[PDB]
């Protein structure tokens, strides 16, 4: 006579299952009732400060006030240059937030899918260990650098034909960091106005300098960095002194403290030489076209996840190819599996290499200038 | 500017522009400029004048 | 004996959907009469090319060519109705309305 | 014998505690859920952005007077479902964040989706068939079954590029593939990248993207990607600058970095060789797929669909009509 | 004075702001309206109206 | 004052010395900024520059740029006339030739 027990137990399971997913979230909607009573707060920025309690602010949508602290908000840490927050009815100081964002920040910085590491990349491995040592190293221990005494460099730039993994060198930097990524693809700055290019490169860079372990790529530098002719175009004006809020908000008046700066380009000659003077960008370090074993190792990258069999004349498609990226090799190893499932090879034979080879070498009919070689 | 005595126009940061019946509580002469001036919510009048600002 | 006038930036009026709503009046003028001419003129401020980048501006234009669009061929076609279109270009159109 | 008394006066309790349950669910209900929807029917509620999110769980709300409102206190969503830089719902008098709109799209990016949709049945295309088979391999199958691709372990596709004589037939694809593909279906002009309002066109691309990332079986029929794909200078105060920002925001949007398979991106040009290295490489358009020039009997097959529905009397010789048709 | 008293009883019956539509959801009315100058708004109707011509 | 030289002699360094070395009131802005929408905004950004100046002391304040925002091409209706109008004729008609007894040495380079 025992059953009773698990009759009830159940019963109680389940019902205390019912009460806890249902209270709680009644506690929930609770807590959004009581948040019924609470108040859309100003947002705006402190002026200066006048006496102990009175404080000139200014609404950002619009007028000025002189008003006053709640009690207990640190009134010390509001410092012309801070923003507040503001009662709506009384409108007395609430509270001081850490500053904007202003999201189009957001919509670029936390896009970000963190990769694998550098075990996806090969042939590289002199510019992996040496910008490893221009990158890496002082928020590992900046103290090397302080034992031998010398501030630490700046940034340097990639550079070659395009599409070689210059930003997947840069994700394989997203995968290994893992800390403070801003990367921003730095076409879209200019929108129709002057200094709202600017003034988000401000605040970007005021992001940098409130957060301290920050890394900072751009992408495609040509459309933003230019060259300095004489003024022809009005709309290369704009451009010609965004590139100088580049040339001040580098080096600035404050150094930069921990605020690294990758770049990576398809030309680096159109580059303004002001630019090329080091400290800034402290060395322009070429990722190149493949060769023998670079394409080798990197084709046995691309050759992991294939049902092949002992077929695979490596040899004959490295030597058989004649100047392939990573991507290239994704384009061949791609469509030699395109070939097996032509015609449905379940396995993968060895010969659609030769195929793909033929096709991709047949499609660079159509790209000539090669380089652009800096400086 | 000021009509008569301690009586003036001040405009505002909300917009528009007012004329107020002013105190003597300011001395007469420290509203030369368009100086940094104190209002009232809101009944509209002065109670202090900040010379600078900005 | 038949015929109406209709030029194109006749209906640059400064409402969402008002040259769609006019489009709607003469294709419903159209059919209480019988052999009848609207006639159609500067028809690339109309709009043929769907240029759109993340602006939102000139788009009455676009909704009323998809009116025209509508109401022109399909759902309905003309009978005794017949309409010219007139301009310098035939570069600057739809290929809804280079529907063969 | 009393366990059972215990457990049954607990369960007496539990239906006491259940009737709690559902008190503090339908009574509290009665108090919040009615003065929620007065809250929902008090205005079409003040519709409005959020500029950031911070967790001191705190917000910053500008309405759509363009006028900014600080809560430490959200309310009626949670931090991760909404996100800064989104239209958002907002009470008048409390100021309190309802709930999000959604109408997060552009306009002419609603026109811009083809919903007519006509027919092309794969009879039409005739002396392409080669590309007929490699076309569909390399697109269509994408759409249906990437195991087809990852039980061997390759990847799927990236872009093709269709090409040759403007005649010979671009058109046919886009119709063909939209008609006889249940996906969703876009297309893609270029002077329409062509823009005298400068800066806007990266709005295009990556709006246009994010409508793919969101209606992922996305078919992107690019057309004349040469107007704005032109092989770049070096010169001084000759030539313009944002054509170049759209095509470079095209390129670094689609290779480079952040890399997706819900996008699938037709291109079709007349014209190659004005193209940029960067445009096609190989991740940019995977494939580099010429057309014939229609032989004979392709000029023949498609003279004859375009006289599938007219009367036709059965005196036609055909090979002699496309055969007497050079070039 | 021709119709003043009846002016004397129009006073209690006032309503309708000209507010242009932009647009609608689906399944149901749920229209969009900006008024002119503020702001947007996705509204609904009140019930003695007719949803079609909307 | 004036300076000149190729990029890298460590342009703002002797800015950042004499900076460090003086006692006033080292009020900095940058010149970027200065192209901006609203009617004679950059030139308000000069007048509050100067006001505040007036009002602290004629100690020593400071600005950093010269270059592509005040270029002496005077004559062109190519794009922002307005703002670049309004810039040239802010510097030279706040420059005034002189105002004697404020802003110690903006250094342009
Ligand atoms: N099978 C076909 N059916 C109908 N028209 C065809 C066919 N093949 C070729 N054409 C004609 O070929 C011409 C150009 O075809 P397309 O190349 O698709 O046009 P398109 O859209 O301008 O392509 P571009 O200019 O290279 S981007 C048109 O006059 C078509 O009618
Ligand atoms: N002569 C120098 N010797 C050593 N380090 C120097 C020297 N000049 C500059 N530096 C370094 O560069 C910093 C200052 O350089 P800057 O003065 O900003 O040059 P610059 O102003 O950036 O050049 P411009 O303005 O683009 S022409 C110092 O903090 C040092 O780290």
């Amino acid at each position: 006579k025992l059953l009773e027990h698990k009759e009830i137990d159940g019963r109680l399971k389940e019902l205390r299952e019912q009460l806890k997913e249902l209270t709680k979230q009644y506690e929930k909607s609770e807590n959004d009732l009581k948040a019924l009573q609470s108040v859309g707060q100003i947002v705006g920025e402190v002026l200066k400060q006048l006496t102990e309690e009175k404080f000139i602010v200014k609404a950002t949508n619009g007028p000025r006030y002189v008003v006053g602290c709640r009690r207990q908000l640190d009134k010390s840490k509001l410092k012309p240059g801070t923003r507040v927050a503001l009662d709506m009815t009384t409108l007395t100081i609430m509270r001081y937030l850490p500053r904007e964002v202003d999201p189009l920040v957001y919509n670029m910085s936390h896009e970000d899918p963190g990769n694998v590491s550098y075990s996806e990349i090969g042939g590289l491995s002199e510019q992996i260990r040496e910008l490893r040592e221009v990158i890496e190293l002082p928020l590992t221990n900046p103290e090397l650098f302080q034992r031998v005494g010398i501030i630490p460099p700046k940034g340097c730039l990639l550079y070659g034909p395009p599409g070689t993994g210059k930003t997947l060198l840069a994700r394989a930097v997203a995968s290994q960091l893992d800390c403070n990524f801003l990367k921003v693809v730095s076409s879209s700055i200019v929108d129709k106005y002057i200094g709202e290019s600017a003034r988000l490169i401000r605040e970007m860079f005021n992001y940098a300098r409130d957060h301290q372990p920050c890394i900072i790529f751009m992408d495609e530098i040509d459309a933003i960095g230019g060259r300095r002719f004489s003024e022809g175009t009005s709309a290369d004006r704009e451009i010609q002194r965004t590139l100088m809020e580049l040339l001040n908000q580098m080096d600035g008046f404050d150094t930069l403290h921990r605020v690294k700066m990758i770049m990576a380009t398809n030309r680096p000659d159109t580059l303004d030489p002001a630019l090329l003077r080091p400290g800034r960008l402290d060395r322009k370090i070429h990722i190149d076209l493949p060769n023998e074993q670079a394409r080798l190792d990197i084709l046995k990258i691309h050759a992991g996840p294939i049902t092949k069999h002992g077929e695979i004349d490596y040899e004959a498609i490295v030597k058989l190819s004649d100047g392939f990226n990573g991507a290239d090799l994704r384009n061949v190893c791609t469509e030699a599996g395109m070939f097996a499932i032509r015609a449905d090879h379940d396995f993968v034979v060895q010969e659609d290499f030769m195929k793909a080879v033929r096709k991709v070498a047949d499609s660079k009919k159509l790209e000539s200038k090669l380089d652009y070689k800096p400086v | 500017e000021a009509v008569d005595q301690n009586t003036a126009i001040v405009g505002s940061t909300t917009g528009s522009n007012y004329y107020v019946r002013i105190l003597s509580t300011i001395d007469r002469e420290l509203l030369k400029p368009n100086a940094s001036v104190a209002l009232h919510k809101h009944s509209n009048a002065l109670v202090d004048v900040l010379p600078p600002e900005a | 004996a038949c015929f109406i006038r209709v030029i194109g930036s006749e209906l640059v009026q400064k409402y969402v959907g008002e040259g769609a709503r006019m489009v709607r009046e003469l294709f419903e003028m159209a059919r209480t009469k019988k052999a009848c001419l609207i006639f159609f003129d500067e028809i690339d401020a109309i709009g043929g090319a769907r240029f759109d980048d993340g602006a939102g501006g000139d788009n009455e234009v676009q909704r009323t060519m998809l009116e025209l669009i509508n109401q022109l061929d399909g759902f309905d076609p003309r009978g005794n109705i017949k309409v010219l279109m007139a301009t310098n270009r035939p570069d600057t159109l739809d290929p809804a309305l280079m529907r063969p | 014998r009393t366990r059972l008394l215990d457990s049954e006066i607990k369960i007496m309790k539990s239906e006491v505690l259940r009737v709690t349950h559902e008190l503090q669910a339908m009574k509290d209900k009665i108090k919040e859920n009615s003065e929620k929807i007065k809250v929902n029917k008090t205005l079409p509620y003040l519709v409005s952005n959020v500029i950031e999110l911070l967790d001191v769980k705190c917000a910053v709300i500008k309405t759509s007077t363009r006028q900014t409102y600080f809560l430490p206190v959200i309310g009626l969503v949670d931090a991760e479902k909404l996100k800064p830089g989104d239209l958002v719902g907002v009470n008048k008098d409390s100021y309190l964040i309802l709930e999000t709109l959604p109408t997060e799209y552009d306009s002419r990016v609603k026109a811009m989706e083809v919903d007519e949709r006509p027919t092309e049945q794969y009879s039409d295309i005739g002396g392409l068939d080669k590309q007929i088979q490699e076309l569909v391999e390399a697109i269509v199958l994408p759409m249906n079954h990437k195991e087809k691709f990852e039980n061997l372990g390759i990847q799927p596709p990236k872009g093709v590029l269709m090409y040759g004589p403007p005649g010979t037939g671009k058109t046919l694809l886009a119709r063909a593939c939209a008609a006889q593909t249940k996906a969703t279906f876009l297309k893609l002009a270029g002077p329409q990248l062509v823009q005298m309002f400068i800066g806007d066109g990266a709005k295009l691309v990556r709006d246009a993207f994010a409508l793919a990332k969101e209606k992922a079986p996305s078919i992107i029929f690019i057309d004349e990607l040469d107007a704005i794909g032109t092989k770049r200078f070096d010169s001084e105060k000759a030539g313009d600058r944002e054509v170049q920002r759209t095509m470079l925001e095209l390129l670094n949007q689609l290779d480079g970095f952040q890399p997706n398979t819900q996008v699938k991106v037709i291109a079709a040009t007349n014209r190659v060789d004005i193209l940029d290295p960067a445009l096609l490489r190989s991740g940019r358009l995977d494939r580099k797929i010429e057309f014939p020039m229609p032989n004979e009997e392709a000029r023949a097959r498609i003279m004859q669909i375009h006289s599938r529905k007219m009367n036709v009397s059965p005196d036609v010789n055909y090979e002699e009509l496309a055969r007497c048709t050079d070039d | 004075a021709a119709d003043k008293q009846t002016l004397q009883s129009e006073q209690p019956l006032q309503v309708a702001r000209c507010t242009k539509i932009i647009n609608a959801d689906s399944e149901d009315p749920k229209y969009i309206i900006n008024v002119k100058q503020f702001a947007k708004f996705v509204v609904d109707l009140s019930d003695q109206v007719a949803p079609t011509d909307i | 004052v004036l300076m000149y030289g190729p990029p890298g002699c460590g342009k703002t360094m002797l800015a950042k010395a004499v900076a460090h070395h003086t006692t006033a009131a080292f009020i900095r802005v940058v010149g970027s900024e200065f192209v901006q929408k609203y009617l004679g905004e950059g030139p308000r950004m000069v007048r509050d520059v100067f006001r505040l100046a007036k009002e602290n002391a004629p100690a020593i304040i400071f600005i950093d740029e010269i270059d592509a925002i005040a270029t002496k091409r005077f004559d062109a209706q190519t794009g922002a006339d307005r703002e670049v109008q309004r810039i040239l004729l802010e510097l030279l008609n706040q420059m005034d030739g002189f105002d004697q007894n404020v802003n110690v040495k903006v250094i342009m380079a």
